[PDB]
């Protein structure tokens, strides 16, 4: 997954 | 979350509260509890529970119940140093009439969208949810500007001549108006429907834009690939290793390699998008021969 | 008075509505130089596209093309040739049979690839009468090694696709004029322009497509050469 | 005011040599690129040799390459050229030729029916 | 054909020799005092105030 | 005989240079010495035009120093309005190729022709909406480089077949035909009374016609390479020249000489265009190393630059009553300079 999500 | 396990002790306490050696079974209601285990006390002759000597302490053994129990900077000082960067960038395209083609056009959104969103987190790093849901749409929509940039260089290749500006409007709305289709759809469920499809409902949306982008990706290097040989081999055979590496940060592929990688509270991660902007600044509007053309005639004319 | 202000004003309103009209008609057609001689069949090819200058518009895929031959002018064309700049590409035809003036056609290639405002355009040369040129060289009597002693040590090069049932005296031949224009081409070019040497005879119902797929990766390596991808 | 003074050129046995010399004059020599055309008799016209600026680049017709020898004298403003083995073909007209432009890697109608800056030419012939 | 372009040739470079040469210091003393006589209201040699100059 | 001739040709060729030798007592170098140089000129762009597709390739002025009319390669003729920087006409030619435009001293027509070979003469105020042709003016064997109006019906007209020629358009033939050019004919300088011409081609030479009789009374020589402009001294009785031997050269009618040369170390590239000011002192010569030097016809001193362009500057007018400097380029883009 997206590092901030 | 913590949330919900202050709410089910609430509920416990609330209870107790209606109710108002001594085992009883570590509660239920304590997730990081071992419920194996059961928490002791004592209870006098005199019918009080045992205290602890020279304390107002009830005594209690609740041993068995516990059997159980630098990034942040690397990301700023990243995000920062490309914000520098694309900032400058920006502002130099932007003062040069000589580069303002509908190709240039495009990098002048992307390196809008790379600060934006370096500064939604940067800025987040009711009254907080504009850090929370704000960031997410400025996180998607890059992840959407990058997707659509690359489209663009698909766009004149494989549509083989191609009508760069008779196609220019629906870029921009595809790119900076489209994650509104679903993160607005999602904050619409997280605001009134239910104030895992947790993050399913914005994350999936973003994985098709990378997936579809690094497809794309093979198709760019691959025509560039097979237009080389058709034009020395070996030599060209390096100018292939130099023009993909280059195109790299420009189509955001580092970012394939994680997709399907599942966790909450933990990488290159935060090493690579530090200068996913740092690079697409130093490569297409710094390093590039028309922009230092440009800026020495200009130096030389004034 | 300050009425008639407004009244030009306006007047460039419908001047400028009309120039956006032939913007989009202007970039749509594609303009083509097509040089050669008088004995290179210049005009033959011509004839195929049916869809003191002539031009030929023929239409490929909802793709116009403006193929412009230069034929009433004078044989001096050091100051004409410049005004074809803009073109995407210069149809360079050659006589492929007459070795006597292979050499000229040469120097006329190389003329145009230095130059400094022909630099940027890039060169689909057509080997034209190719059947032609194969029957002199059975003949024996004619040979290349006359014109250009080089030819001698010259073999065919391994990236060859020759037709079925040909000898192979011939495509030794076809294939060192080819490389005689291309040796040109190499040495002095570098991303700016490139040449597409192609066969080409009279029998071919052919010509409107292979240009098309020349023009295509022009305009293609356009793009690709502006970041800095060749 | 462009002068092309030619020199030399006659009857020569078949196989012998001739030292042919182009006089410039109205123009620097150092700057400019020069270039041989013969006319054959009822012929078009043929390019016979090139010069670059400092006079590096020989390129010849290649029906004459060995045969023939070019240069220049930067110092004393001259071209010269010489054969080694004259053939009966070669029987032609030589003009001296220069090129239109001072810094170019083309000449562009050197060998044009009415170019301006060529020689009035001299008949070479071979005979017995 | 060269005969007949001779004569012309010749006779067309005969007549234009025959012209009434000046000295070249009066042919250069005339467009000094005459490029100097209307250098005055000349608005290239000297730049011109914003007020009558039309191209504001 | 042809020998003989030749020699004769040599006997005079040599003895009109004796004739200029025994004139040339000095040169304009030391002549121009005493006067005090004007020093920079501070020229800049004023009114930037655009709308032209592809690169313009001649512009001309009006005699009212307002409208100017701009041929680019695409087929349009747009007349702008230097004043409002506005299109007042925009004209779509038959050939996409179009070298040469003129405005008529009255205004009533404009001139323009190229790759065609036909100096297509256009009528601004025809009574109709659009503009058309007023008479197709085809004879000519080459490309036309230049045609310029003597007068509303007389029109002078050079041609890439060595020949200039001057036609009557309401009949639509050449009155008189100007042979005597050995290369194909670059540009046209008319006098202010329009009674001679000059006419330069591609032979390093420069040749002033008779426009009633027709025939050349004076030749210059000079240049290195082929011409590519030229236009008259304001007086009349002199022009300057820009050839691509990247020098410009200034001749006298009457001296029969160049009076001097136009000459930097640091400039290679050739001359394009080149003009007059009103008062002749400031010769603007255009060149293609994509910006145009204001040179001291005086001094023989680069005046000041013009770095407007991107491109090649094509063509370079000056406004009959010297307020403006114009500038054309291959960029499509004409700068008003003042």
């Amino acid at each position: 997954s997206v590092s901030e999500i | 979350t913590k949330e919900e396990q202050i709410f089910l002790l609430h509920r416990a306490q609330a209870q107790c509260e209606k109710r108002l050696v001594v085992a009883v079974p570590c509660p239920d209601y304590i997730y990081d509890f071992n419920h194996k285990g059961h928490a002791y006390r004592r209870c006098d002759r005199n019918g009080s529970w045992e205290l602890v000597p020279g304390h107002n302490r009830t005594w209690a053994n609740y041993s068995e119940c516990v059997k159980f129990l630098r990034l942040g900077m690397i990301y700023t000082v990243g995000y920062s140093v490309s914000l520098a960067s694309l900032t400058v960038a920006v502002l130099i395209l932007a003062y040069f009439r000589r580069l303002h083609c509908t190709r240039n056009y495009i990098h002048m959104h992307l390196f809008l969208s790379f600060m934006l969103r370096a500064v939604s987190i940067f800025v987040k790093d009711a009254g907080c949810r504009v850090a929370v849901t704000f960031f997410l749409y400025f996180l998607a929509t890059n992840y959407y500007w990058i997707l659509v940039e690359g489209l663009y260089l698909h766009s004149l290749i494989f549509m083989a001549f191609f009508s760069e500006k008779k196609y220019l409007w629906g870029f921009t709305v595809f790119g900076w108006g489209l994650p509104a289709v679903f993160v607005a759809v999602w904050v619409s469920v997280r605001a009134t429907l239910a104030n895992g499809n947790k993050k399913w409902i914005i994350q999936v949306p973003i994985l098709a834009s990378i997936v579809l982008n690094f497809i794309l990706f093979i198709n760019i290097v691959r025509v560039l690939a097979t237009k080389l040989r058709e034009t020395d081999t070996r030599q060209q055979y390096r100018k292939l290793l130099k023009s993909t590496l280059v195109l790299m940060p420009l189509f955001g592929v580092h970012y394939i390699v994680f997709m399907a990688t599942p966790y909450t509270e933990v990488h290159y991660e935060m090493l690579f998008n530090s200068f996913q902007g740092f690079f697409v600044a130093i490569i297409y509007c710094f390093c590039n021969g028309e922009v230092q053309a440009e800026i020495k005639k200009s130096w030389s004319r004034w | 008075q300050r009425n008639e202000e407004k009244a030009q004003r306006e007047a460039n309103k419908k001047i400028e509505k009309q120039l956006q009209k032939d913007k989009q008609v202007y970039r749509a057609t594609h303009r083509l130089l097509l040089l050669g001689a008088d004995n290179s069949g210049k005009s033959t090819i011509v004839k195929q596209m049916r869809i003191g200058i002539f031009e030929t518009k023929f239409q490929v895929d909802k793709v116009n093309f403006h193929m412009f031959d230069v034929g009433g002018q004078r044989d001096e064309r050091r100051k004409w040739i410049q005004c074809f700049n803009d073109v995407t590409a210069i149809i360079f035809v050659v006589d492929s049979s007459d070795y006597n003036r292979l050499q000229e056609a040469l120097n006329l290639f190389k003329s145009i690839w230095n130059n400094r405002w022909l630099r940027t355009i890039s060169v689909i040369l057509f080997l034209n009468k190719q059947d032609l040129l194969a029957e002199k060289v059975l003949a024996g009597k004619s040979k290349i090694e006359d014109y250009f002693p080089e030819f001698a040590r010259y073999t065919t090069p391994e990236d060859a696709t020759p037709e079925p049932g040909e000898d192979p005296r011939v495509t030794r031949a076809k294939y060192f004029i080819r490389d005689e224009f291309l040796r040109i081409s190499t040495a002095s070019g570098d991303g700016r322009h490139y040449c597409y040497p192609h066969f080409t005879c009279a029998v071919d119902t052919e010509n409107a497509r292979r240009i098309f797929n020349d023009c295509r990766d022009i305009i293609q390596r356009m793009h690709l050469r502006q970041y800095e991808l060749l | 005011q462009v002068q092309l003074q030619e020199s030399g050129g006659g009857l020569v046995q078949p196989g012998g040599s001739l030292r042919l010399s182009c006089a410039a004059s109205g123009f620097t020599f150092s700057n400019y690129k020069m270039n041989w055309v013969r006319q054959a008799p009822g012929k078009g016209l043929e390019w016979v040799s090139d010069i670059s600026q400092s006079g590096a680049s020989i390129s010849y017709t290649g029906s004459v390459k060995g045969r023939f020898t070019i240069s220049r004298d930067n110092a004393k403003n001259t071209l010269y050229l010489q054969m080694n083995s004259l053939k009966p073909e070669d029987t032609a007209v030589y003009y001296c030729a220069r090129c239109p432009a001072p810094f170019t890697r083309d000449c562009f109608d050197v060998t044009s029916t009415t170019y301006a800056y060529r020689g009035q030419g001299t008949q070479v012939t071979v005979s017995s | 054909a060269s005969i007949a372009q001779a004569r012309k040739l010749v006779e067309q470079l005969k007549m234009e020799a025959n012209i009434d040469r000046i000295k070249v210091s009066k042919a250069a003393a005339d467009l000094m005092a005459y490029c100097e006589a209307h250098a005055k209201e000349d608005p290239l040699l000297t730049p011109v105030p914003a007020s009558e100059n039309p191209f504001r | 005989e042809l020998d003989q001739l030749r020699q004769e040709a040599e006997q005079l060729k040599n003895q009109i240079r004796d004739a200029r030798k025994a004139c040339a007592d000095a040169t304009l170098s030391q002549i121009t010495n005493n006067i005090d140089p004007v020093g920079r000129i501070q020229m800049r762009t004023r009114r930037t035009l655009r709308g032209h597709l592809a690169k313009i390739y001649a512009m001309h002025w009006g005699t009212d120093s307002r409208l100017l009319v701009s041929a680019s390669q695409d087929g349009k003729l747009i007349i702008w309005d230097s004043y409002t920087t506005n299109k007042v006409h925009a004209i779509p030619l038959r050939s996409s190729w179009v070298m040469t435009c003129a405005y008529a001293p009255s205004g009533n027509y404009v001139a323009c022709g190229g790759l065609d070979n036909i100096c297509s003469i256009y009528n601004l105020k025809t009574r109709e909406g659009n503009v058309r042709v007023s008479r197709e003016l085809a004879g000519h064997t080459g490309y036309l480089s230049c045609c310029r109006f003597l007068d509303d019906n007389q029109i002078v007209t050079s041609s890439g077949d060595t020949t200039c020629a001057l036609w009557d358009i309401e009949t639509g033939q050449q009155t008189t035909t100007f042979t005597g050019h050995t290369g194909d004919v670059m540009s046209l300088s008319l006098a202010p009374d329009t009674r001679l011409f000059v006419s330069g081609a591609c032979d390093a030479s420069a040749k002033l016609w008779d426009v009633r009789e027709g025939m050349c009374r004076q030749t210059f020589t000079g240049h290195e390479s082929d011409i590519n402009a030229i236009c008259f001294f304001p007086n009349g009785n002199a022009f300057a020249t820009g050839s691509d031997d990247a020098t410009c050269r200034l001749f006298d009618l009457r001296a029969d000489q160049e009076l001097m040369t136009y000459s930097h170390d640091n400039i290679i590239c050739g001359i394009t265009s080149v003009s007059f000011s009103k008062s002749g002192r400031l010769l603007l010569a255009g060149y293609d190393d994509f910006n145009c030097n204001v040179w001291d016809a005086l001094k023989a001193d680069r005046a000041g630059v013009l770095a407007g362009h991107d491109n090649r500057v094509s063509c370079l007018g000056v406004t009959d009553d010297g307020m403006a400097v114009a500038t054309g380029s291959w960029d499509s883009f004409l700068k008003i300079w003042n």
